[PDB]
């Protein structure tokens, strides 16, 4: 079994470990992946916080907080900022190579960030149905990646992500009526062809 | 003009309810506004706007003797013509 | 307003509404606490601690149990599910 990889393809899309693209535009703070799931003792808790990103635009700066070994290293505005150093500093490791901040956190955990929008957490065989969140559970099965916090599958992704918000009292993102022409491609068929 | 439900999160503003009290947070823009049950308003505002803002809540230096900088740019003593 | 001022200046003050004979108004079930946390664990919240480390806030909140569910207070046993 090989190593799996989340992704935040653009502003509002997510590619699970097992491989499942879905549309979830949100503006709250959401659990992207965590090991605190069910009967696991658990070790880490990765979050993702977007702002002004229900509509993809030159708005939508992402913020990412990751909680591991009592640490709190977070990031926004193209930089990484520690807030609480973690105990086993040996495994902590940062690599600023190219367009990316590669970020190592253990024998089986890693993060890859292009300083603007793309979040690609990488995991190994070690976990193998020990995680959950917006990225799923990493079990090979692709049909069960929408198992929500309340332990059931949803047919609609927009109701799946609101299960994983961090603050229960922020806004639930709305069911958009499904259209192939999102916002500005709606009435302008030319700009729908130039974009294609 | 269109009435909307609550909560609401558009454009960097989270219109929520904290502790029974309605809140309008704009931490990107640097403010928090809340109204209570009796109707009393409240505005929390960052130190980025030090002796910068002016309005009915005055400026944000430390001195209280000069909170009446009118829109013409002049001082005042009557709270109303201010 | 005097209380809310002194709190903002860095001195919270407790129990002043016990004898003052003026309870600030709040909806059914909740009563005026002083210095409650804004991230009150409600019925459909994730148990995610040491993150809401914001300043303490004045306001009204439910009784000791009696979690929140859509603008009211209800005991934890009657927590619903969502689908
Ligand atoms: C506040 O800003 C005004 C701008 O003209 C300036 O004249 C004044 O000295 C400032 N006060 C202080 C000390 O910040
Ligand atoms: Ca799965
Ligand atoms: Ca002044």
């Amino acid at each position: 079994v090989c190593d799996a990889t989340c992704s935040t393809i653009g502003m509002a899309h997510y590619l699970t470990f097992d491989g499942l693209k879905y549309l979830f535009p949100g503006e709250c703070q959401y659990v992207l992946v965590q090991d605190y799931c069910g009967s696991n003792p658990g070790t880490f808790r990765i979050l993702v916080g977007n702002k002004g990103c229900s509509h993809p635009s030159v708005k939508c700066k992402k913020r990412v907080t990751i909680l591991v070994e009592g640490g709190e290293i977070e990031l926004f505005d193209g930089e990484v900022n520690v807030k609480r150093p973690m105990k086993d500093e040996t495994h902590f490791e940062v690599v600023e190579s190219g367009r990316y901040i590669i970020l190592l956190l253990g024998k089986a955990l890693s993060v890859v960030w292009d300083r603007h929008l793309s979040i690609s957490v990488v995991l190994k065989q070690t976990y193998q149905e020990k995680v959950c969140g917006l990225c799923g559970n990493f079990d090979g099965i692709q049909n069960n990646d929408l198992t929500s916090s309340n332990l059931q599958v949803e047919e609609d992704p927009v109701d799946f992500g609101n299960s994983w918000k961090v603050s229960s009292q922020c806004a639930d993102t709305r069911k958009v009526p499904l259209d192939s022409s999102p916002a500005t491609c709606h009435n302008n068929i030319m700009k729908q062809t130039m974009v294609d | 003009d269109q009435r909307v439900s609550m909560p609401y999160a558009s454009k960097g503003l989270y219109l929520e309810t904290e502790a029974g009290y309605y809140k309008l947070s704009g931490e990107a823009y640097g403010f928090v506004a809340r109204i209570d049950g009796s109707g009393n308003f409240q505005v929390l505002l960052s130190d980025r706007y030090f002796n910068k803002t002016c309005g009915l809540c005055g400026n944000f230096n430390i001195f209280a003797e000069d909170d009446f900088m009118t829109q013409e740019g002049t001082l005042t003593s009557d709270p109303y013509d201010f | 307003e005097y209380a809310r001022t002194c709190a903002q200046e860095g001195m919270v003050l407790y129990g002043w509404t016990d004898h003052s004979a003026c309870s600030p108004v709040c909806p059914a079930g909740m009563e005026y606490r002083q210095c409650v946390s804004p991230c009150a664990r409600t019925c459909q919240s994730l148990h995610i601690n040491e993150m809401c480390q914001e300043r303490c806030v004045d306001g009204c909140s439910c009784p000791e149990g009696q979690l929140l569910d859509e603008g009211l207070c209800v005991e934890s046993t009657e927590c619903p599910c969502v689908h």
